């Protein structure tokens, strides 16, 4: 019982290992894809003015 | 009176030896059953877990 248990506490971390890293370089790939998003919506208003 | 004598000395330990014997039974069927139990929670992990992942 304790070695199932642990068991799943390990398969847990695991998942939480891949959960954590996929969202460490979403958030990463979101705010670089914000920064370039931010530039041309400038870059434009910039030509506007 | 023989029939008494029947049933405090002939039946009556009849039935204390049966009493010892069944108590004794009855633990060994609440030994099987907390055992039965312990396998249960065994099958309950082991298929909550694999549906899990």
């Amino acid at each position: 019982i304790e070695i199932e248990k642990m068991e799943k506490k390990i398969n847990d971390s695991n998942l939480l290992m891949k959960t954590k890293i996929s969202d460490a370089e979403e958030l990463v790939t979101s705010t670089e894809l914000k920064l370039e998003e931010l530039k041309v919506d400038l870059n434009r208003k910039r030509y506007k003015l | 009176e023989r029939s008494k004598l029947d049933l405090i000395e002939e039946v009556e330990p009849l039935v204390r030896t049966l009493g010892d014997k069944l108590r004794k039974s009855m633990g060994r069927m609440q030994r099987e059953l907390d055992t039965l139990q312990q396998t249960y929670e065994l099958n309950d992990l082991r298929l909550k877990k694999n549906i899990s992942m």
